[PDB]
């Protein structure tokens, strides 16, 4: 319901890491996608707290390690994916309520995604 | 059917218009009529028989 | 032939056809995806389904296309149920395919699309329309992915159209994309990362979606906007039929024009991206040399200067010298002018020491119907598409059935994934080749071996267990196709031994020549006179260029006249008078195919500024000689081209030309047959046009030098800087350097410059 | 859609770090020739962007043939008059009006402010 | 005949959608009834209803 | 229904009879017996003559007889104190090599005028009008304008820095004949209709 | 007016019609229809077609022959005015020359019909 | 000998000039239907030296060219435009005029600025009457010499010196 706006909020967050680590390890970031429901709006309520439909971190070669995509405003079965190229990881993120936002059931941290992330970034590194 | 709906606006003036037009209709057609100069100079003119009118089309 | 009745129409149509031919050749239509023009089908689309009776009908609807026809058949495509599954396979591909139309550039050319509103619409007249059952997120994967300095990847687009990973394998039979991961969760790829094939970019035509761009036309146009002008290629000898793509006079985009003739769907990548040289800076006022500089001018101040330089000049002080990219009419007035004024000689750059009109032409189509092929050359470089028009008769194939359509859009003869031969064809290259993929008959020769090795099979000289396998199968081939260099036709004992053999079991030749035209050009006589001298030589002191020549054929002159589209270090201090010249794409005149066969090329619509052809031109200066060309327009050039007795719209011409003039020298440096020419390497192709130096390890090694780097080398030929490569296909003692511009198979001088 | 051609358009794609629209295309040249723009208004229709908004402008007309081919800067939502009129506004230094107004603005518009019986 | 276009000829190298933009473009005067009058028959031939709404403000 | 005794008459005389769903009829006459059949359509109590639509027929993704082909409009205005309302059409296919044909200014006065047009317009003399002229054309135009073959005549259209448009093939329009980008239609862009 | 209330203002047969904007936010399909539309526009069927009408001018109608094109291979309009206009020497037969401005006004010229 | 090249009778006869603007319209279009109503009924245009709305040149020298036009009517209004007196100005009032709309096409002429010299455009098919009226103020001004180009580029008071006048 309003799961929506602390998803979104989660998203914005989880994205904000994505651009951390993308500086951090001064690895490529690319902006992938922004919302259809941002183009073809045109004067309808757009409230989104980003513009940003989809991103990922690529190893430099505008290959992705990592791809992170939410769903959209009116998009039913809401959530955040996660797929690590190559791999066939395929991550879920729910939203849990009186939880926080949490992987499968196990809540999410910036570690945790960092863990993931690096164990991507070195293992894969298609560059 | 025509692309979007019409203007509520489009109600009231429509009624107004209507409300007018009747008794101007009138006036205009006051001009006409009467004048004796109205008659001279159109009755006699503008001739042609109906089965001409068809002939030639009208 | 088979009886067939799609719905309310019945045809003959032979055997062993799709069921789905017929359909479209009876004026019924489906939607189709997976399988296309060229090419086995496949099942995957499954938009071919249709139900059958024969009568009764099937329980499962067979793609008819896949299955075969049937005598009596009746075939149902109006069918309500057909129509609502259509609309069902639609709507089940429509599921992940992002939302993107405005900035998708498959766009006009989303046929996808346009079958989706075709066969599509939900199953209900309507007072409320329905648009989906599906409501979920899509998929979110790869985009603005590079694949290649030509083409952009964003990955999301495929339909998972197989069609590329297919073509891939049919077509070149060489690899390197596939699909990844499972089920939903795949996707092609490569991991090449940049694909080193000689044919790629024919798979962006292919993409039934725009997932495969040209990066180059990105975000510059719009589909529908484009004027698509049908014309010709000229860049390799093929000459094939393109498309020009033009919005604002410029060249957008070359796309392949579907002649069955000199391709069939097919192009070279250095054919389609290599023409950013033509929207770039080009020469577009005339010049003359000052005293010291070169001068704006016009025409008409040229014209005045004409008949100045030609105040003093006999005609016979004059050298015509033209590319080998000039057209039959260009030609044809060469021919008649220097038979007016006497000139010494004629010739044209790409000019060899025995011609190809010393041996027949053959057509692709004739090479089907062939035995064997035995191969001097390389189709990769000298015919680029030749070399997948033999991959394709070495994959074993008959002539294609073509009807009121031409080309149906499945083969049942060959299917998919399946054998090649290698004993088919005997090949010849100095160096490796992709063809040693399909060879075990190949041979890496030293440059001036290639005589001896046809001596050989003539039985004159011992040859190898090749070539005496080779003796062997070319009696065994009844008919077999002989294949020719750079190196055989400037090498005149080579030409001479193929000369016999070729004679002694009769027997067609493709002629692969560094230059283009080359064949209807000597058929115009724009050959050495008698005394004559080459176009490499001097062979006079004034001079008509319609190309850059060699820097030892400047020395020779005092005054030249260049018709060209660029300028270049070589006419700086050599020049006298530069003038503009049009692009191929907006020349005017007609080619002799490498077949055989007359092309007309059209005129493209470009800019161009000032650049009145070489036609005009070479006609102006015999204004300027007191002499009346009787002819200076494309149009009595018709009449005079059918007064030499050509009939126009692809004539096959025959006439042997037999002059044998030897020219040759060893050198120890070589002219690698190339697939790219110097004035190519300008854009994103300007270092995949850039030049290689080959050598053997040893060599490599001996003259210490680093094997990944760029070298300056200098050549009569110019400077390059060229990458190093190892290669022991390149026997030790000779250099071979990839020769930018035609000329190849010689054995040249230079140096190693440091 | 305009069946006088009346668009001139040069697109181009967008600075990823910079986009100058948030979109991945652009129109690096927006032109429009006034001498012969139909006004689809279809036009704002087959827009998807809802860029194209008609105005309440008309109080355009000049000398010159190449200069009723109006811009890019003169067609946005930022502009505070026509060419001429604030051409003149500057070589006269005066400020603007319109001299129309609405009963309200189109629900179309929704950056712009026009007068509206309130202003002229 | 010192004005004249030629209309007809136009249109076939425009689209339906486009041919609409000509119709009132001949008729100074009641120019819907040309649109109408053109409307009506792409709607028959392809068979396309009207709501009856539609019908009423046409 | 004043229809219907032509009709079977057509049909006596063979004539093959178009209708489309649309209750729109035509005859296909020949032009010889046209003249005469016409007058016994006025003299049967055929009102009005509407009209006169000259077609060029030069380019059909179909076969038809002829190239150039005339239909009449024939009516029977009810409102009249004659009249059934009787609306059909007559159409004749008409050999390019002669542009002839019999006026019928001899049962209409309305057709004088409306010949003259398809003088114009498309390249058709009519046997027996007085007065061939254009009346809606220039005259320093020749070629009988207003057909397929005849030029469309375009012109670019011009931006700043003298970019332009050239019209003709800006458009993503078609005819049925053309293919555009699409190596094949069907459904849809093969046309539609409904019934429904 | 009487007769007048609510109702959608077209077709909602969205093959046939052009889609309401407010969906391209919604489904591809409609964002396909939409594009397509407003691109190439329809094939509407072979056929000829006319519809007598009466318009304010007179008699019109619009003889359109589709060849199932994007644009039409026929487009004949019925030009009342023009037909009209043949009776005018007929109409001024032995008038007077004041009067003769009137009778040509009376019968009510719109060009277009004309000269088309 | 016009009534110029003293500081008073250039301005005093400017003036006369400027705010005398006697309108010939040169309808074929719906422009003059437009056009009546651009005189009354809401505006008014006497306020601006018109009681001149009518066919004579022998009663104006302002030229609106109302509406979009074929070959057959060039010379003739080339003509009529020569049997007006000396100085004398040119609107081209509308698109449809202007540069010809929406047809391309050999009957129709395209730029009606061909046939004449302008000095004024007007676009907009139809335009506004109002739009019309802003554009007679910008010839006033124009007239007036209180004027330009976009590019800050005067130009002379008449439109008639641009091609030759008679
Ligand atoms: S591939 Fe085709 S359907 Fe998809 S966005 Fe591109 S043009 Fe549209
Ligand atoms: S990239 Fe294109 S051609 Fe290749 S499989 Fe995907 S949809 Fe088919
Ligand atoms: S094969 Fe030869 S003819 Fe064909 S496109 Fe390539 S260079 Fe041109
Ligand atoms: S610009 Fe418009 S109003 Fe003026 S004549 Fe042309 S079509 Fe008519
Ligand atoms: S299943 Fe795709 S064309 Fe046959």
């Amino acid at each position: 319901a309003s799961s929506e706006r602390e998803l979104y909020e989660a998203w914005v967050e989880l994205l904000s890491w994505m651009r951390e680590y993308a500086q951090a390890k001064g690895v490529r970031f690319e902006k992938e996608a922004d919302f259809p429901d941002f183009i073809y709006r045109m004067e309808r309520p757009y409230d989104l707290p980003t513009t940003i439909m989809t991103a990922s971190l690529s190893d430099g070669l505008g290959e992705p390690f990592l791809l992170a995509d939410v769903s959209p405003r009116h998009a039913k079965l809401k959530r955040i994916g996660l797929r690590l190229p190559r791999a066939h990881i395929h991550l879920h993120a729910h939203y849990e309520p009186g939880k926080g936002l949490v992987t499968g059931k196990i809540p999410l941290t910036k570690e945790r995604f960092f863990a993931l992330a690096d164990r991507a970034r070195e293992a894969l590194a298609f560059a | 059917g025509v692309k979007e709906d019409l203007p509520e606006e489009f109600v009231p003036e429509l009624k107004k218009l209507l409300e007018v037009l009747p008794h101007r209709i009138d006036e205009y057609e006051a001009l006409f009529a009467e004048s004796p100069i109205f008659y001279e100079r159109a009755r006699g003119v503008g001739v042609i028989p109906p089965e001409v009118a068809i002939d030639l089309g009208l | 032939m088979v009886r067939v009745k799609v719905n309310d129409r019945i045809v003959e149509v032979p055997p062993g056809t799709s069921v789905m031919d017929a359909v479209f050749h009876a004026g019924y239509d489906v939607p189709l995806f997976c399988s296309e023009k060229h090419l086995s089908p496949i099942g995957a689309c499954r938009m071919c389904l249709v139900r059958i009776g024969l009568i009764q009908w099937q329980p499962k609807l067979a793609a008819s296309c896949v299955t075969a026809v049937a005598d009596g058949m009746v075939v149902d495509t109006l069918s309500d149920v057909v129509r609502e599954a259509q609309a069902g396979m639609v709507e089940f591909t429509l599921l992940n395919h992002p939302l993107d139309c405005p900035t998708c550039d498959k766009g006009g050319a989303c046929e996808l699309q346009d079958r989706t509103v075709e066969y599509g619409l939900y199953e209900k007249p309507l007072e409320l329309p329905v648009y989906t059952r599906f409501e979920f997120t899509r998929r979110h994967v790869d985009k603005h992915h590079p694949l290649s300095p030509f083409v952009i990847l964003d990955r999301e687009r495929c339909i998972h159209c197989k069609r590329c990973v297919r073509y891939f394998e049919e077509v070149p039979g060489d690899e390197v994309l596939d699909f990844i991961e499972r089920g939903v969760h795949t996707f092609i790829g490569t991991m090449d990362f940049g694909l080193p094939s000689g044919f790629s970019g024919n798979i962006t035509d292919i993409c039934p979606v725009g997932a495969l761009l040209d990066l180059t036309a990105r975000f510059r146009a719009r589909n529908w906007e484009m004027e698509e002008t049908p014309t010709t290629c000229a860049l390799c000898p093929v000459g094939c039929g393109i498309t020009a793509d033009t919005r604002s006079g410029e060249l957008l985009r070359i796309r392949a024009r579907e002649v069955p003739e000199v391709n069939e769907i097919w192009i070279c990548d250095a054919g389609r991206f290599g023409h950013e040289w033509a929207d770039q800076n080009r020469l577009k006022t005339p010049l003359v040399r000052k005293e010291g500089r070169l001068v704006e001018a016009t025409w008409e101040e040229a014209f005045l200067a004409l008949k100045e330089g030609l105040k003093e000049a006999r005609g016979e002080e004059v050298g015509l010298y033209l590319a080998h990219d000039a057209t039959l009419e260009e030609g044809l007035l060469a021919s008649e002018l220097a038979k007016a004024l006497k000139t010494p000689h004629l010739d044209f750059q790409g000019r060899t020491a025995a011609p190809a009109s010393l041996f027949p032409p053959a057509s692709l189509e004739d090479l089907l119907q062939a035995d064997f092929a035995l191969v001097l050359g390389d189709p990769t470089e000298e015919a680029p598409i030749l070399h997948l028009r033999l991959s394709e008769f070495v994959r074993d194939l008959k002539p294609p059935h073509r009807y009121n359509h031409g080309t149906p859009f499945a083969d049942l003869q060959i299917k998919e994934r399946m054998p090649r031969r290698t004993d088919k064809m005997a090949l010849f290259a100095p160096y490796r080749a992709p063809l040693m993929k399909w060879a075990a008959i190949h041979e890496v020769h030293r440059p001036g071996e290639e005589r001896e090795i046809l001596l050989a099979l003539l039985g004159d000289k011992e040859g190898s267990e090749m070539v005496a396998k080779a003796k062997e199968a070319w009696e065994k081939a009844k008919n077999p196709v002989l294949i020719l260099g750079a190196g055989v036709l400037q090498d005149t004992v080579a030409a001479e031994r193929a000369r016999l053999l070729a004679e002694r079991k009769g027997a067609k030749v493709l002629a692969m020549t560094p230059a283009a035209n080359a064949r209807g050009l000597e058929a115009m006589g724009v050959l050495p006179g008698a005394k004559g001298a080459s176009w490499d030589e001097p062979g006079a002191l004034y001079a008509y260029y319609g190309f850059v020549p060699p820097e030892e054929a400047l020395k020779g002159k005092r005054f030249v006249v260049m018709h060209l589209s660029h300028l270049h270090p070589l006419a700086e201090r050599y020049a006298h008078v530069v003038l503009p010249a049009p692009t191929f794409y907006e020349k005017r005149g007609h080619l002799v195919n490498l077949e055989g066969r007359v092309l007309p090329l059209s005129p493209a619509p470009i800019e161009n500024g000032e650049a009145e052809g070489a036609l005009q031109v070479l006609a102006l200066l015999a204004e300027a000689l007191g002499v009346r060309p009787p002819f200076r327009l494309h149009l009595e050039a018709q009449k005079a081209l059918k007064a030499r007795k050509v009939p126009e719209a692809m004539g096959r011409l025959s006439f042997r030309l037999k002059e044998l003039r030897p020219k040759e020298r060893k050198g120890a440096f070589y002219l690698r047959p190339t697939m790219w020419k110097a004035h190519q390497a300008v854009g994103k192709a300007q270092e995949a046009a850039r030049a290689e130096l080959w050598a053997h390890p040893e060599t490599a090694r001996a003259e210490a030098l680093p094997e990944g780097a760029q070298v300056a080398v200098e050549t009569p030929f110019g400077r390059v800087e060229a990458r190093v490569v190892h290669r022991e296909d390149v026997p030790k003692g000779h250099l071979y350097l990839s020769a930018l511009g035609p000329a190849a198979g010689l054995r040249v001088e230079g140096r190693v410059l440091v | 859609a305009c069946p006088a051609y009346a668009i001139y358009v040069e697109p181009a794609e967008n600075d990823p770090e910079n986009p100058v629209s948030a979109g991945e295309r652009y129109a690096k040249v927006y032109e429009i020739n006034m001498l012969r723009c139909i006004f689809c208004g279809l036009c704002e229709e087959a827009c998807p962007t809802g860029a194209i908004v008609l105005g309440y402008d008309f109080e355009m007309a000049d000398y010159e043939y190449s200069d009723l081919v109006y811009g890019k800067e003169d067609m946005l939502v930022d502009v505070v008059g026509t060419k001429p009129q604030r051409r003149e506004a500057k070589r006269t230094g005066k400020p603007v009006k319109v001299g129309y107004v609405v009963p309200y603005v189109r629900p179309e518009l929704e950056g712009f402010k026009a007068p509206t019986e309130g202003g002229k | 005949g010192y004005l004249h276009t030629g209309f007809e000829k136009t249109m076939e190298h425009r689209t339906y959608l486009q041919n609409i933009t000509y119709t009132p473009r001949m008729d100074y005067l009641h120019s819907f009834a040309h649109d109408l009058a053109y409307a009506l028959a792409v709607e028959k031939l392809l068979g396309a209803v009207v709501p009856p709404r539609a019908e009423t403000i046409r | 229904m004043r229809l219907e005794r032509v009709l079977e008459e057509a049909r006596a005389k063979g004539y093959p009879i178009e209708d489309n769903g649309l209750g729109n009829l035509w005859v296909v006459l020949p032009r010889e017996r046209f003249k005469e059949e016409m007058a016994h359509y006025k003299a049967m109590g055929f009102n009005f003559l509407a009209d006169i639509v000259g077609l060029d027929y030069l380019t059909y993704p179909d076969p038809r007889p002829e190239r150039f082909a005339v239909v009449y409009e024939l009516v029977s205005l009810p409102g009249w104190k004659d009249g059934d309302g009787s609306r059909f059409f007559v159409r004749v296919y008409v050999p390019e090599e002669d542009p002839r044909l019999p006026t019928v200014t001899d049962l209409w006065g309305s057709a004088n005028f409306l010949e003259r047009e398809v003088y114009d317009l498309f390249g058709i003399v009519f046997e027996g009008h007085p007065d061939l002229r254009k009346i809606l054309t220039p005259e320093d135009l020749e070629g009988h304008p207003l057909r397929k073959d005849y030029p469309l005549g375009e012109t670019p259209t011009l931006f700043r820095e003298g970019r332009y448009i050239i019209p003709a093939e800006f458009r993503a329009a078609l005819t049925g004949k053309d293919p555009g980008l699409t190596f094949y239609k069907g459904g849809s862009r093969k046309g539609y209709r409904s019934l429904w | 007016l009487e007769r007048l209330e609510p109702g959608p203002v077209r077709d909602p047969n969205p093959q046939i019609t052009p889609p309401p904007r407010h969906l391209l936010e919604t489904s591809m399909e409609a964002v396909i229809y939409h594009f397509k539309h407003y691109t190439e526009g329809f094939h509407p069927p072979k056929g000829e077609v006319y519809v007598p009408t009466e318009s304010a001018r007179g008699e019109l109608g619009y003889y359109i022959v589709s060849d199932g094109g994007s644009m039409p291979y026929r487009v004949k309009v019925r030009a009342p005015s023009f037909v009209n206009l043949q009776s005018l020497p007929y109409a001024c037969k032995g008038e007077q020359v004041p009067d003769m401005v009137a009778i040509i006004a009376s019968l009510d010229p719109v060009m277009g019909d004309v000269d088309r | 000998r016009e009534g110029i090249l003293f500081t008073t009778l250039e301005k005093l006869v400017a003036w006369g000039r400027s705010n005398s603007l006697w309108p010939a319209t040169f309808g074929l279009a719906c422009c003059a239907i437009e056009m009546m109503a651009s005189t009354d009924a809401r505006n008014d245009l006497a306020r601006f030296g018109s009681e001149v709305f009518r066919a004579s040149p022998r009663q104006a020298d302002v030229m609106i060219v109302a509406g979009r036009l074929s070959k057959k009517m060039a010379p003739v209004m080339r003509r009529v435009w020569e049997q007006m007196p000396d100085p004398k100005w040119v609107i081209s009032m509308g698109a449809c005029a202007s540069s010809g709309g929406m047809f391309n096409n050999y009957a129709i002429v395209q730029n009606v600025d061909s046939v004449v010299p302008v000095d004024v455009y007007v676009p907009g098919c139809p335009p506004r009457p109002e739009a019309l009226i802003y554009a007679v103020m910008q010839l006033q001004k124009k007239v007036r010499g209180q004027a330009y180009n976009e590019r800050g580029e005067r130009l002379p008071p008449v439109a008639a010196w641009k091609r030759t006048r008679g």
